[PDB]
RNA sequence: AAUUGAAGAGUUUGAUCAUGGCUCAGAUUGAACGCUGGCGGCAGGCCUAACACAUGCAAGUCGAACGGUAACAGGAAGAAGCUUGCUUCUUUGCUGACGAGUGGCGGACGGGUGAGUAAUGUCUGGGAAACUGCCUGAUGGAGGGGGAUAACUACUGGAAACGGUAGCUAAUACCGCAUAACGUCGCAAGACCAAAGAGGGGGCCUCUUGCCAUCGGAUGUGCCCAGAUGGGAUUAGCUAGUAGGUGGGGUAACGGCUCACCUAGGCGACGAUCCCUAGCUGGUCUGAGAGGAUGACCAGCCACACUGGAACUGAGACACGGUCCAGACUCCUACGGGAGGCAGCAGUGGGGAAUAUUGCACAAUGGGCGCAAGCCUGAUGCAGCCAUGCCGCGUGUAUGAAGAAGGCCUUCGGGUUGUAAAGUACUUUCAGCGGGGAGGAAGGGAGUAAAGUUAAUACCUUUGCUCAUUGACGUUACCCGCAGAAGAAGCACCGGCUAACUCCGUGCCAGCAGCCGCGGUAAUACGGAGGGUGCAAGCGUUAAUCGGAAUUACUGGGCGUAAAGCGCACGCAGGCGGUUUGUUAAGUCAGAUGUGAAAUCCCCGGGCUCAACCUGGGAACUGCAUCUGAUACUGGCAAG
């Protein structure tokens, strides 16, 4: 870089990826989560990885890693398939 | 935003503006939605150096358009400063 | 109203889908004589009503697939 | 930018007086006005009709002392402006300043007048004007300038136009050096010898 | 008022009429070149190498988010020569401030270029499944905690670039918890989701501002469809995520966007595929028009940023002056490894027929940040260079016969250059020199008084009122004086077309030439001169486009013999369709509504002394869509 903002932009959104990459891995496993239980057909496991998600992936929109229309994918998505299962 | 401000038109020494209404982020002489009015700040006696279309003026800043200075003094000049 | 075109069935072979030939009557941009013109259009048949023949009404909608952009109305009159 | 040569020359070419000299004296006494300039002067060698519109045109400008690109102009706006295109340039022509001002007499010739013009002697509604193609409009009051109403010109000028047919389209007060223009001049107001349809026929080619 | 609009000529022949090509007269340009060159105004200026780039500058800002204190400029606590004034002190984040750092916002704009792109583009008109920083309307919220981390300190690795380790520390940085609907998921019951402070003033209060949520506005952007938008058929077949479906995934959003499975489709002579070329438009040039040509400047859209590729951050980028990788090239190196990207503005080399200054200023307009002051701004305003264009003006004006001298021609009389010189009498624009002197400077800063706010005459906000001030251009425009015709004319042409004619020089030579042609001793055609013609601070030449060319003919042509009827026929697609009534209302026609950016063109006005230029209203944008009517004609349908 030869500016000296965009020296110290390499620096910040370097640091934002770091931390943006952990929150994205987090939310992602828990969702994985609810993909496995659905898969293994164990609904009431599914509904519990269900409720450790949605606060998460609702979280993570309101903080804008996500929009908050993905969080409703998500939600509407894993509701439907748990609930098609018994 | 959307703003209000004056577009140099006219020639070399001898400045005419037009009031346009714009995003903010285009080029002064560029992309505008509306103009509402010119400027002629070397108008001769006898003619009309400002005029403003104050009716659309107050419908875009009642719809969040912000004003240049320059654009707020002619507007209060328009009223008798 | 609502916005619709008319035209015959062409293709009925896709499953919930057809194509549509529309016809316009327009004046040569040079030489002044009206000639016919076709648009082929994409439509999607839900129920698979069409047959290849028929005459149908059409409307535009949202994407329904890469090709597919109009709807089914009506069959004004069958084949 | 000015045509600054021989006068006679002119007008023994087109075969006729142009009036680029004060006419004290009769232009035969100055010059054979009957012969074309130069060695072969007289024979007369039959005109073309592109000659003849030619002649016709140069004869103009040179009445007016206008150029070529000048001229053209005025042509392009006299075919421009409703109505008769070879009488609008001749209005157009009428209303230059230099000769509005050889008009109401103020200069002997409209080379005179346009010297006046120039050198800032002249005022149109009370404003200096020294251009000399300002389109004088029909109200407008030229004078001469109080610094320049002592020249010995500008009344040898209004004696020498004292002896001319008066245009009736304008108002000179010899006394005041003060001239209105009341009007445009209409074609019977001007020569019948200038047969413009030739000129406008030459542009339209 | 805004469509006042249309010219031919030369050349085939012994001659003619026709046919037909070639050529010329016009207008134009981002021009170049040759000859020449005074001033000003306004505009324009790398068309080639999207070649390579030395150097400087083109993106910062905020202390009113934060720890802080490198520096200063001081207010304090403590300090040496020797001018009784005084430095010099030394310390102190106390204060104004402020280097470096965290944080916020900007860096996605502005600016450049036209490589790619013949359709993910552009233009016109429709549309539905979306997001949108700053601005703005409404309603609420804005509690209570926590763990860090730069900076800094100590050590340490490397030549450098750049790092490593350990220990401190802050926030509007970061993360839980609480709270939680008119938000999200859900049929419902329910379940779940946020936040940040900071400044001014005050006898904790109040004001300002910021923060969070939701639903609106506005703006921007993503997406979809129809029609339009080059050439080539000596490119006729192209296509397997291919076309469609179902389900999962994915996106802000619809969607083969992606994947699995199923069906076997999809495109194409109304030209698919392939090949060549190309940014598109408003417009520009030409034309009577219809057309043809074109897309420089200005404005809208798009694409690209050394080449190829990629994502990250972010409201927005797959990012000109950001990141990562690879490549070519240039450079530094201690040989281990590092650094760089002018198609920003200047500028250099180079390529070329050819295209400018390494300028001044943020005064104005606009943009970024900031509560502001202000800082930044090669945007922009200006200035420099260039006759590149357009426009304006000057280079004198009278008078002057001696029709002088010379030149040139001569029939030797004279003719002409000629009122042209000279002489005489005047005028001084512009240039030169002196003085005077607008307007682009709107604001902003200080006080002041009212409100209008509060516990408050305070802070703050609106108004007025006073003050002092702000111009790069700039020796501005402009005006007034001074001296004197002085400081200011060239270029092409003169056989016909085509305005303009003769002498000497030459002898099919030298040479000219757009076409026809000219030159071989008596050349208006070559060369010089005298004379003349046309343009004129330019004039010619070349290039290039349209015109003339009705010579691709839609407007607007031909085919017996000039070029041209398939050898003849049948016939699918296609084009066309006797007559009457009804119906329809697609074509067509009428009205209306929306749209058709601004600029440009045109008409009317207005401002620069005029003009060019600038500019206010109109007209126009002949189009498209929709709605409502008409029904003669054409089309559909029904009956004849
Ligand atoms: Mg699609
Ligand atoms: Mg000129
Ligand atoms: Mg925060
Ligand atoms: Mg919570
Ligand atoms: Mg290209
Ligand atoms: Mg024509
Ligand atoms: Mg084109
Ligand atoms: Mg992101
Ligand atoms: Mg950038
Ligand atoms: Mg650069
Ligand atoms: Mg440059
Ligand atoms: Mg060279
Ligand atoms: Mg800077
Ligand atoms: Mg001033
Ligand atoms: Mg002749
Ligand atoms: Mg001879
Ligand atoms: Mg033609
Ligand atoms: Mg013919
Ligand atoms: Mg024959
Ligand atoms: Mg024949
Ligand atoms: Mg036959
Ligand atoms: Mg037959
Ligand atoms: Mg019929
Ligand atoms: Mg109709
Ligand atoms: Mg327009
Ligand atoms: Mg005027
Ligand atoms: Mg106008
Ligand atoms: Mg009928």
């Amino acid at each position: 870089a030869n500016i000296k903002s965009a020296k110290k932009r390499a620096i910040q959104s370097e640091k934002a990826r770091k931390h943006n990459a952990s929150r994205r891995s987090m939310m992602r496993t828990f969702i994985k989560k609810v993909y496995a239980a659905i898969e293994a057909g164990d609904k009431a496991a599914a509904q519990k990885a269900f409720n450790e998600m949605q606060p998460i992936v609702d979280r993570q929109a309101a903080k804008g890693l996500i929009h908050k229309n993905k969080a409703a994918r998500h939600k509407a998505n894993l509701t439907a398939q748990i609930n098609k299962l018994a | 935003m959307v703003t209000i401000r004056l577009a140099r038109h006219g020639a070399k020494k001898r400045p005419f503006y037009q009031v346009v209404v714009a995003d903010s982020r285009n080029a002064r002489n560029g992309r505008f939605i509306e103009r509402v009015g010119f400027f002629n700040p070397i108008a001769s006696e006898k003619e009309e150096g400002t005029r403003l279309d104050l009716d659309r003026i107050a419908h875009w800043v009642g719809q969040g358009a912000t004003i240049s200075d320059r654009v707020a003094a002619l507007i209060k000049e328009v009223n008798k400063a | 109203k609502i916005r619709t075109l008319q035209g015959r069935v062409v293709s009925d072979k896709m499953e919930k889908s057809i194509v549509v030939a529309i016809e316009r009557f327009v004046k040569h941009p040079i030489y002044g004589k009206f000639i016919k013109r076709t648009t082929k259009l994409h439509v999607h048949d839900e129920n698979n009503e069409c047959g290849i023949g028929d005459v149908v009404e059409i409307r535009e909608c949202r994407p329904l697939s890469k090709t597919k952009s109009w709807t089914l109305v009506r069959v004004v009159e069958k084949a | 930018a000015r045509y600054l040569g021989p006068k006679l020359k002119l007008s023994r070419r087109e075969g006729t007086d142009l009036f680029l000299k004060s006419g004290v004296r009769a232009i035969d006494t100055k010059c054979k006005i009957e012969q074309a300039p130069g060695q072969h002067g007289a024979r007369k060698p039959r005109l073309s009709d592109y000659g003849v519109q030619l002649r016709e045109k140069q004869k103009v400008r040179r009445i007016y002392g206008v150029l070529e690109r000048q001229f053209r102009n005025y042509y392009k706006e006299a075919a421009r402006l409703k109505g008769n295109t070879g009488e609008n340039l001749l209005a157009l022509l009428e209303g230059r300043l230099d000769n509005v001002v050889y008009r109401m007499g103020f200069g002997a010739t409209r080379a005179e007048a346009r010297q006046l013009v120039s050198h800032k002697a002249i005022m149109v509604n009370g404003r200096v004007v020294n251009i000399a193609s300002y389109q004088v409009s029909p109200n407008d009051v030229v004078s001469i300038r109080e610094k320049a109403k002592k020249q010995s010109r500008v009344k040898a000028a209004l004696e020498l136009a004292e002896q001319r047919e008066k245009p009736t389209w304008l108002e000179v007060d010899a006394g005041k050096m003060e001239g209105t223009f009341k009007r445009k001049p209409e074609r019977s107001d001007l020569s019948a010898d200038i047969n413009e349809h030739l000129i406008v026929e030459l542009y339209s080619k």
